[PDB]
């Protein structure tokens, strides 16, 4: 579920790309969030995997 | 104190010196119980076992 909240806020701040922008510490903050994710589920897979050990 | 016992009282050549004992109602013998084979949830961090 924290993966799929970190990637919804990474589309977020990429949208908030277009408009808003000269900020150039949201594309960072999108790239944060997408890496942020990717973490997220690797746990979530290891945790799952390791659940169904009994 | 009692005129017959109903129960698995086992037919032993001891017994039957003292009581009566009638054919068997029940053929048996003794066995093992054990706890059964379960797992064994490796530990988080037993790669440092």
């Amino acid at each position: 579920i924290l993966s799929v909240i970190l990637l919804f806020m990474g589309g977020l701040c990429i949208a908030a790309s277009e408009f808003y922008k000269t900020r150039h510490n949201i594309i960072l903050s999108a790239g944060i969030f997408f890496v942020s994710a990717g973490l997220s589920n690797i746990i979530g897979i290891i945790v799952y995997i390791s659940a169904n050990a009994g | 104190k009692a005129d017959i016992a109903i129960a698995p009282l086992t037919i032993t050549l001891v017994r039957e010196e003292v009581i009566d004992f009638s054919k068997p109602f029940m053929s048996l013998g003794i066995s093992i119980m054990i706890k059964k084979p379960q797992k064994s949830k490796p530990g988080v961090f037993s790669f440092l076992d």
